């Protein structure tokens, strides 16, 4: 029950740094767990990172672990994803979503995230 | 309404930045509510009613067919000194007191012990009623343990206890959790009814305190939405209560070998599940994982202190159980 | 859930074209809900607890200071024939049976009557406990009657009973109605608890049926929003119950004149308020005005049949009361 | 919580007949009691007639009793007021209103009726 708008996309150099932001238009952003998904040319959507409502617990994917850090600010009602040492495989469209109040923590499936977003394109 | 609003302070129970208004029932998900506990009071009475039927038409014919005497305990021989000691000095004299009484009355210590046991049995209710009550408790505990095992077999937080705290408190309430909690609380209120009004000649001791602690924990963990770990605690504690009643029933049926075997097995299960598994599995997730996942909030201290009190009471019960079971082991050899 | 939906048929309880969905609580007005009756079960238990305190620290010292014997009733003289007749034949022998027993045992009829009274007292509980119970009932009934009078003094439907049905069922629930109904239902559930579990050696007779009818009426008139006439019935019936307990207390204190005067006044009030006012004031509005204002719906027949049953039970009680009071009138002359 | 629209107003001859209608835009019209009020030049508003939700009970004013009959149809969600043998004193503006869920039956006060209407002018 939150509207998510993404920002921070664009073209970056190799082994650069980027910071995507996902802002929520609502007062219930602090009761849902945020997550990010990747859409590359071909194949299908992939899981990138996610965290719970308080931000204490955070889990990434195996291929992106160690370089991407996802956090959130409940005071500003937004979430951030900082990507360091980017690779050409990271060139894709990023989507911001939230757990649908009934999916357990640690879910890595499309059906477990409800409030999607338009997404931003990142080229490396 | 002011005192209730002071008692239910949202900065005390819930974690930081979480308010009761966020836990209201909507069309998206349902959360446990305090009002749902009111239903535990009528059902408890209904349970009590059913208990009477079970003690009237089911347990009593089985006891009669088992050659259990329906009359009262045998009357102890009259003795002014023994009666005065029992009423005034103590009901369970020690070795020194027994030796002194034997010297004073010029009687064997075994005779004095038999007289004291007869007096204690006379004060206690009849054997058949205790057998019926034990049969009822055994049936209920068996059903509850079976249901708890079947329910927890599929839950995700049994295998990984960290799932109790990842989305806390925003964890929806299901029908199974509601049914489990209502059934447990109804049984405990039924026990409280049978203790208070049914016969007030009973004793208020450690068991009464343990029942009060259990009722408080169930109520204030359902209200605070700490039900995921509550179900683990309930199943762990009800695992060992299905054998104690069977051992009691065997004892009241004058089956020495069966009662001894059942009590040895019960003692093993009790020690294993309340001294080795409880502090390493339940006290681990409610002290360390909860601290690092949720954080420090005032209700955490209260609940952990109550869990430590439960641990101490279980230690006391286990001490008594093993002290009794040593005699059974010696007799079995 | 299917059986509950079948039981709560909206075309059976509510009038035509009225559905339960129209009686849901909104921000405009609040209506009585069945769930609000669940709260009657915990409070009832609390009431029971308070009763024990009242029988422990308040009523008992007053009874002791009143020279009421705390021991049991005097033991009737042994008699094999009399005991066999009491256990087998009857507990209240008639004139012919008394004459036959007197002829058989060559004893006076007065001695046989005294022996039967002593045996009945021995079966009955001790005098002090009955005095404490009567004191508790008197206090509660006095408070409830005072509250009911104070509440109905300002309501618009007391003076014009047609206001019970003009806007039915769209009549909002107030705090006073909720408190009155919850208090009454809690007291009746407390009585049921004291009857079932406290001592099961009691008797299930006409009083038990009357209590069941009262509980059913209160519950299903609160659920159906027929509370405006329910309050009138409750106040009318509780008017005469504050003097019966006072008469009982005077009787247990061996005050003949005071007990006789109190019972004569109680009989007058009972007859006046349950045979002259009830059928001309309450049965008038629930039979004729309800028919012409609301209309014929199936629940009307059920509620009117229950009211007629209450009228019959009150006729039986009044018959017994006047038969007893004739003796008091004769003694007073 | 109902929107009331009136119709049937106009000029009528002496000792004539008229039928005012008050329609409700809502499904809760059948749970409120309807009533009518009169506004003559000068003085203040006066009570004319009213009835409860089912239409079984109906009460008028002393000056208008015997000539005006108010009824309602819950199937069409509307209320009707039939005026017979009109008098010059009846020339006024008529308002349609409903009891506010907390006013007792028999109320003849302005504060007891909430959902008002524009009203229609009747000249005799
Ligand atoms: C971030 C934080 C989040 C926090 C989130 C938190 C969530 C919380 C979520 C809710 C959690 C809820 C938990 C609930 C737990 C719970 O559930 N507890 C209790 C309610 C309860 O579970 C206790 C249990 O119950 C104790 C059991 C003791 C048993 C023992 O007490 C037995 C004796 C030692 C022995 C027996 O003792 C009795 O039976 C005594 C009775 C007997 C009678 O009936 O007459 C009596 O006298 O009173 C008896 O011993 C004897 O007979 C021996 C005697 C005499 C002889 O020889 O025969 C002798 O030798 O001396 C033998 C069983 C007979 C056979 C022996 C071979
Ligand atoms: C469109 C449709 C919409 C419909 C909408 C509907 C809305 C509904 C909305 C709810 C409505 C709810 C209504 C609720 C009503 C309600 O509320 N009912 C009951 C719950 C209840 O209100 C009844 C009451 O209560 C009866 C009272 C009888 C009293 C009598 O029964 C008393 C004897 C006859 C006598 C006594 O009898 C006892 O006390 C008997 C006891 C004594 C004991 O305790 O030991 C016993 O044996 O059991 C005792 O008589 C004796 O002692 C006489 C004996 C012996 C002697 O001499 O001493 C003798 O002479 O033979 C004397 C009081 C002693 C003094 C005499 C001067
Ligand atoms: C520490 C060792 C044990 C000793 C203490 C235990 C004593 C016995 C405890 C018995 C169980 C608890 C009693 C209350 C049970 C009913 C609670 C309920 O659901 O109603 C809440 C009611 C009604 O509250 P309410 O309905 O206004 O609040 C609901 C709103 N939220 C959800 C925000 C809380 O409140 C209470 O009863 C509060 C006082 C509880 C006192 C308990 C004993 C101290
Ligand atoms: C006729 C002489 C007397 C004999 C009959 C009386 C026997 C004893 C009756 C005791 C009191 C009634 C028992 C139920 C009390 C609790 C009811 C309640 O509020 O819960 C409704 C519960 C829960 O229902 P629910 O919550 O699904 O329904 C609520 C929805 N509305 C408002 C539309 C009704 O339902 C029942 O208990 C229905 C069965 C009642 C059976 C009563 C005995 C017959
Ligand atoms: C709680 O809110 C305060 C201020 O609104 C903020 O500083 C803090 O970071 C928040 N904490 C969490 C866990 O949301
Ligand atoms: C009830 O509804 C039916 C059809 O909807 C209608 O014919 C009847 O007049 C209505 N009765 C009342 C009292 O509203």
């Amino acid at each position: 029950q939150v509207q998510l708008v993404e920002s921070g996309g664009g073209l970056v150099q190799a082994e650069g740094s980027l910071r995507l932001s996902c802002a929520a238009s609502g007062r219930t952003f602090r009761t849902y767990g945020m997550g990010w998904f990747r859409q590359a040319p071909g194949k299908e959507r992939e899981f990138v990172a996610a965290l719970n409502w308080s931000g204490s617990s955070t889990y990434y994917a195996d291929s992106v672990k160690g370089r991407f850090t996802i956090s959130r600010d409940n005071a500003k009602n937004t979430a951030y994803l900082q990507m360091n040492s980017l690779k050409p495989e990271d060139t894709a469209v990023y989507y911001c979503a939230a757990l649908r109040r009934k999916a357990e923590y640690g879910s890595r499936s499309i059906a477990d995230f409800d409030s999607w977003s338009k997404g931003t394109p990142v080229t490396v | 309404a002011g005192i209730l609003a002071w008692f239910w302070n949202e900065r005390f129970w819930l974690p930081h930045n979480v308010t009761w208004a966020d836990l209201k029932n909507t069309e998206e998900a349902t959360f446990p509510q305090a009002e749902d506990l009111y239903l535990a009071f009528p059902l408890a009475f209904c349970i009590f009613m059913v208990r009477l039927i079970f003690e009237r038409f089911v347990a009593k014919p089985c006891a009669i067919a088992l050659n259990i005497q329906a009359n009262g305990p045998q009357i102890a021989p009259p003795n002014a000194i023994l009666e005065k000691v029992f009423t005034a000095i103590t009901k369970h004299p020690d070795e020194k007191r027994l030796e002194g009484l034997s010297k004073q009355l010029d009687w064997d210590v075994r005779s004095i012990q038999r007289w004291f046991r007869q007096r204690r049995n006379q004060e206690k209710p009849s054997t058949l009623t205790r057998f019926c009550e034990s049969m009822w408790r055994f049936s209920f505990y068996l059903y509850v343990f079976t249901y708890g095992v079947r329910f927890l077999k599929k839950t995700p937080w049994l295998w990984n206890t960290r799932h109790c705290w990842y989305n806390y408190p925003y964890q929806p309430l299901t029908t199974d959790l509601h049914y489990y909690y209502i059934l447990e609380l109804s049984f405990y209120w039924s026990l409280m009814f049978s203790q208070f009004t049914d016969i007030k000649r009973k004793d208020f001791g450690i068991m009464f305190l343990h029942h009060l602690v259990s009722i408080f924990l169930i109520t204030f963990s359902y209200v605070n939405n700490m039900a995921r770990v509550g179900t683990l605690v309930l199943c762990l504690h009800d695992s060992a209560d299905a054998l104690l009643e069977a051992a009691k029933m065997a004892n009241y049926a004058k089956f020495q070998k069966m009662c001894d075997l059942l009590f040895v097995m019960f003692a093993v299960v009790f020690i294993t599940t309340r001294l080795g598994i409880f502090p390493l599995w339940v006290l681990n997730t409610t002290l360390f994982e909860s601290w690092e996942i949720v954080g420090p909030y005032p209700s955490w201290w209260v609940f952990n202190l109550l869990l430590l009190l439960v641990q101490g009471l279980n230690c006391f019960w286990s001490y008594l159980i093993v002290k009794i079971a040593c005699k059974a082991v010696s007799r079995g050899k």
